[PDB]
RNA sequence: GAGAGUUUGAUCCUGGCUCAGGACGAACGCUGGCGGCGUGCCUAAUACAUGCAAGUCGAACGAACGGAUGUUAGUGGCGGACGGGUGAGUAACACGUGGGCAACCUGCCUGUAAGUUGGGGAUAACUCCGGGAAACCGGGGCUAAUACCGAAUGAUAAAGUGUGGCGCAUGCCACGCUUUUGAAAGAUGGUUUCGGCUAUCGCUUACAGAUGGGCCCGCGGUGCAUUAGCUAGUUGGUAGGGUAAUGGCCUACCAAGGCAACGAUGCAUAGCCGACCUGAGAGGGUGAUCGGCCACACUGGGACUGAGACACGGCCCAGACUCCUACGGGAGGCAGCAGUAGGGAAUCUUCCGCAAUGGACGAAAGUCUGACGGAGCAACGCCGCGUGUAUGAAGAAGGUUUUCGGAUCGUAAAGUACUGUUGUUAGAGAAGAACAAGGAUAAGAGUAACUGCUUGUCCCUUGACGGUAUCUAACCAGAAAGCCACGGCUAACUACGUGCCAGCAGCCGCGGUAAUACGUAGGUGGCAAGCGUUGUCCGGAUUUAUUGGGCGUAAAGCGCGCGCAGGCGGUCUUUUAAGUCUGAUGUGAAAGCCCCCGGCUUAACCGGGGAGGGUCAUUGGAAACUGGAA
């Protein structure tokens, strides 16, 4: 499949996260087809950057999310915009 | 649509069954002592009906391959 | 502190008041050991710039290492490169707590901030080598007030500089204004310093 | 040169020797072929002990050790300090370093490494010569 | 863009040798306190003791177990081709960069348009029989399906075609008629009236897309000519078959080409790149860790299955090697994570958990995952912190030395005051956690409507690390410093002992009875939880000189000519645009270097953003110079 998902980098006790468009397959900090956006847990409002466009076009071409990038989208409203894409 | 590679250059040779050898000659830059040194590479060019002849300027482009060799094709007889 | 030995024969091998003020060297300011009072001897161009060196890193009490990486790091600033590393080496936070003299030396300002006596912006840090800028302050831990090392220390001060303010009521002061050279002590050379790591 | 020239042949460094060309091999048995490996220490076993007459100005004897190495080759070792455990069939380990004093060596023992005993009586340089702190 | 020492009686040049810096996947010697971030078989792609690394679905199916849920050994589906390992081979479209495919494929993902109609025959499991210790094998009989095989209706699949608009020759795109083929399946759930209807998960056909692959191509990157010829399906063509697809991919027939001093062929070497180290830069060396691509899974070959393999933990066969046996016959491939032996100068725990991130299966709960999170060990490296702080004298005892007066170790100690980074003891105790599922509901599209689906908001929920970090108090200077050198190069000198002996040494060189060069003590210098030696790489080395050298005497003009090839080429006009120069577009991944911000008590480290980088390509312009032409 090709997936919208989560790049593990930072270092150790103290992670942080890509915001990824990847197939399946790939491993999970290998090569990817564009990344879009950036997450970080420990803060605590937890700390999201999103294009939306972009990633509103992945869902299009039928990029499935996560289930963590799939709340992170609908925290930002983007389920719900993908949703009103969808409802035309 | 999207475009072809293009050349032009020299006959060498006829003796092939409806085809000919076509001679690029560029100046290119030696990669540390900065001379100008004259590149060659010859191509096998599709000759649709054995037109061309040795002493002949001549352009190619490129197509699917026909031949072991062969990538390319006659365009024009650009001179004799 | 990270030098624990003896602090006199330091400033007259180098023939500087160092960790003080004539307080070593004003009495016999001849080299230590076996010699220096029976013979001298003239001293070469490598050993003159060393000599520079050693009267930066003595006078401030750090590791080679970390005095090097320091010389590197202030070797990206605009500007003078020595003049560079002087005011990055006073803007050290040991400096500006000796500066405000809680206490009476860099070795002991070192042990302060070590054991954490004092907080930067409110908050703690308990490392000699932190970086203060302009605008940050520090304090006295609230908790560390009334202690007699810094109830005693206090009692002196030599000259406040004009890039620092303090207000012992409160025991908290802060740095103002970045020196350039003229504000600082000036019995070095900032230039032999640059040779001696650029051969 | 003219530049045709170093178009025709470009330059060509000069071909560096090694210090230590035999710690710069090692071997398989099954190949029984060596291999080129950067080694800086190796181990042996003494062939052979004596000393050696060096070369003027010096007139002192020189303790050394004919060793057969790991890899096979055979090789004199300089045995540096006062006194030492080494004679026949003993194990030695083995570091680069030439003794100009003496023709044939270009290596020394370490001391201290394996049953080379350290030196006797050692206070100073300890490190070298392979001494403990009493 | 730093230089220093060393040839001589001395000098200038030439020329070599070494040194001062930086870096290591390092080892070794002496020593050794802690924290954070990282790194750790480079050698024997040598061999494997053991354990675990690929399973899952009961909402596909039948049987058995069971007091309706649940469980299973089997048939079936998906995945096993990912993830993970290593660098053997490989000098080539293998890799990088940039294009092309009108000459090509693509399950799972998304959307659009249609359709899941009716039947058949078996086969495991099971039960028996015989074999065999037993597994496990056969032979008979019974049986279900989302397993298989038929049909009707449906091809933007073929064949016959005709029209429109076109490209780059082979040709493409769109439309329509004729003829010939090609499909399927159910499961769960609700509702209804019982026929029906119907949401979701599936199935079949076509189309688009995205993603993943495949073929071709330009150029680029290694030494050897003490390796000059190589090739014979080899080169082209006409026919034919073959692949998902072009093509000597293969076959038959015809011709005899083709490549190559612009280094072919052959030998040895090597995975390639991003990038790493160094350097003023050009360049030199490397291709550990991180990412991409390639190749290979004991060696060799071959296919089946499948969307995808000629398959690490599949099959068959040959070969090597090994193990168990009841001796009849069976089984196997750690370059998966740990680990073992061996080799070696040398490199880790036979650990915990799927809490997280990500993947496989499933409707999902959930299961699986040695991926991955973590923890352990090694001073291997980077950063940080200590091992006390202050005060305290003409200056204790002692050591060294004494020019026997003193000088020094030395404010060091003692003594006094103070602190608790660390250590210890007792207490507290975060982040990381998002969710998923389930329960509620509010709106939608779609429904005869329900179920369901999508979306909004609440509730609930689960932590290996780990009672770890972090924080509070109490107690104690108490338990926490070693290594190298001291003739010059180069920082830092005395005493004794030895007597060309013992020994030192990177270069020069020390030691033959007054040694700052050996050994020791004191003192000093440099560093410091590391220091030094060895090995390797760059520089310095303009010592391979493109930048950037030279040949009268120092090394260096073939003994001289005739001359193929190549290199270079007088003055002017026109023409071009091969080279050159130039505007635009596209790309050169992320990480790394560089700059600017932020976050970890700072640092290391980490994040965000930008920039750079190509003899890069296409397209459009100039003709001064080189080149081509008249
Ligand atoms: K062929
Ligand atoms: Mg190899
Ligand atoms: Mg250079
Ligand atoms: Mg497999
Ligand atoms: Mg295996
Ligand atoms: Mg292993
Ligand atoms: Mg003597
Ligand atoms: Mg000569
Ligand atoms: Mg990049």
């Amino acid at each position: 499949a090709v997936k919208i998902r989560l790049k593990r980098i930072g270092s150790k006790k103290k992670p942080f996260y890509r915001i990824v468009v990847a197939d399946s397959r790939f491993p999970r900090d290998g090569r990817s087809i564009e990344t879009i956006g950036t997450y970080n847990p420990l803060l605590d409002p937890v700390e999201v950057k999103i294009d939306e466009e972009a990633t509103l076009k992945w869902m299009h071409n039928g990029a499935k999310p996560s289930d963590t990038v799939r709340n992170l989208l609908s925290r930002e409203g983007i389920m719900e915009k993908f949703h009103n894409q969808k409802l035309g | 649509r999207n475009q072809r590679k293009v050349y032009t250059g020299r006959v060498v040779s006829d003796k092939m069954d409806k085809t000919i050898t076509v001679v690029v000659e560029t100046y290119k830059k030696h990669g540390l002592y900065g001379k100008r040194v004259k590149y060659s590479k010859k191509f096998k060019a599709h000759d649709e009906n054995n037109i061309a002849k040795t002493g002949d300027v001549v352009r190619i482009s490129e197509t699917r391959p026909l031949s072991a060799t062969k990538h390319f094709r006659l365009l024009e007889v650009v001179e004799e | 502190a990270r030098y624990t030995g003896p602090s006199w024969k330091v400033s007259r091998r180098l023939g500087i008041s160092l960790s003080g003020t004539g307080k070593e060297l004003e009495r016999r300011p001849y080299a230590p050991g076996q010699h220096g009072p029976t013979q001298r001897k003239k001293i070469s161009e490598y050993g003159l710039q060393q000599a520079e060196k050693q009267k930066l890193r003595h006078m401030y009490g750090l590791t080679e290492r970390q005095f090097k990486n320091t010389f590197n790091k202030a070797g990206k600033l605009r500007g003078k490169h020595g003049e560079n590393f002087m005011i990055l080496l006073e803007q050290r936070l040991d400096n500006i707590v000796y500066r405000l003299g809680l206490a009476r030396t860099r070795r002991a300002a070192r042990q302060l901030v070590n054991h954490g006596h004092i907080t930067v912006d409110g908050k703690r840090v308990d490392i000699p080598s932190y970086q203060v800028s302009v605008g940050q302050v520090i304090s006295v831990r609230e908790k560390s007030a009334k202690n007699s090392a810094i109830a005693e220390s206090l009692e002196v001060s030599s000259f406040v500089p004009e890039y620092v303010t303090f207000d012992a009521e409160k025991l908290t002061g802060s740095l103002n204004r970045l020196p350039e050279r003229s504000e600082l002590a000036a019995e070095i050379n900032e230039a032999f310093i640059v040779e001696f790591y650029s051969r | 040169p003219t530049i045709n020239q170093l178009v025709r042949k470009p330059r060509q460094s000069k071909i560096k020797k090694s210090t230590s060309p035999a710690l710069n091999k090692g071997l398989n048995s099954f190949k029984r072929e060596l291999t080129d490996v950067n080694s800086p220490q190796k181990r042996g076993v003494c062939t052979r002990v004596g000393t050696m007459t060096p070369k003027k100005p010096n007139s002192a004897l020189r303790k050394y050790a004919r060793v057969r190495l790991s890899n096979g080759i055979e090789v004199t070792a300089y045995i540096p300090g006062i006194g030492h455990n080494l004679q026949e069939h003993s194990v030695v380990l083995i570091r680069g370093g030439r003794v100009k004093d003496l023709p044939g060596v270009r290596y020394h023992i370490v001391r201290g490494a394996l049953d080379t005993a350290g030196v006797e009586n050692r206070g100073q340089s300890r490190s070298k010569y392979g001494t403990k702190k009493p």
